[PDB]
């Protein structure tokens, strides 16, 4: 009847909270771990896990388990810090063809200056 | 919905400035009297200045699950943007 959801020790860069949607419409929000009482036979209970990174982390994994049971939810974490901008592959005229286009900005080749590498 | 950056010079630096920060990749977006940092702001702010929705870079936290006994799913992959929570539900039934 007493079901707790928790995870193994994590680095300071990861924060995880649990929302517990127990029976009888009893709901707990943003707690250190999942916690519900009762749980009738074959009656599913849902926990909403929220994971927040404080910086661009190195990939790693961790596990979530219900105390007293051998089940394991494997959680793999990856950073989402890269921008997928358009490059100049289909236009030799971009940046006057004298610099690299990086997320809207031209990084001119040596000897070239200007926001579009036009001068000098 | 808030973005506090300081003289950011790239999209990466912008994204690292906060979860509400986005980057406009539109060519010539910068005016004569403006620093490249102008490209970095909240989504609504960039739209106001004419940046098209598809020119706004905004990597977002995502959760993908895969597939038992008491707990499900069994595998979860999270892509985490700093400061932006990724959410996924775990179901317990016995
Ligand atoms: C985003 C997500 O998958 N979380 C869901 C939430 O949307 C839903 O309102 C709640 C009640 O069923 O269960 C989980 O918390
Ligand atoms: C894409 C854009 O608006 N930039 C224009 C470019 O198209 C044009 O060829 C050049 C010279 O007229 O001036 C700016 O670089």
């Amino acid at each position: 009847s007493r079901v707790f959801l928790d995870h193994n020790a994590l680095p300071d860069t990861l924060k995880v909270t649990y929302d517990s949607f127990c029976s009888n419409g009893v709901t707990h929000r943003n707690q250190p771990r999942g916690d519900c009482d009762g749980v009738q036979i074959n009656v599913p209970i849902t926990f909403q896990v929220k994971v927040t990174a404080t910086e661009c982390i190195q990939e790693q994994s961790f596990v979530i388990r219900a105390l007293g049971f051998t089940d394991i939810v494997t959680v793999q974490v990856l950073p989402q810090c890269e921008c997928r901008c358009r490059d100049q592959s289909r236009d030799r005229s971009l940046c006057h063809g004298k610099g690299f286009l990086e997320c809207g900005i031209c990084r001119c080749d040596t000897g070239y200056i200007g926001k579009n590498c036009e001068h000098h | 919905q808030e973005c506090t950056k300081f003289k950011v010079s790239s999209c990466r630096e912008c994204i690292e400035s906060g979860p509400g920060c986005t980057w406009c990749q539109k060519l010539n977006f910068t005016g004569p009297g403006d620093p490249d940092s102008i490209r970095c702001d909240t989504r609504p702010q960039l739209l106001m200045r004419g940046c098209a929705a598809d020119d706004i870079m905004d990597p977002t936290s995502l959760a993908e699950t895969q597939e038992q006994k008491q707990l499900s799913p069994q595998k979860v992959t999270l892509y985490l943007r700093p400061g932006q929570a990724a959410a996924f539900n775990v179901t317990f039934r016995r």
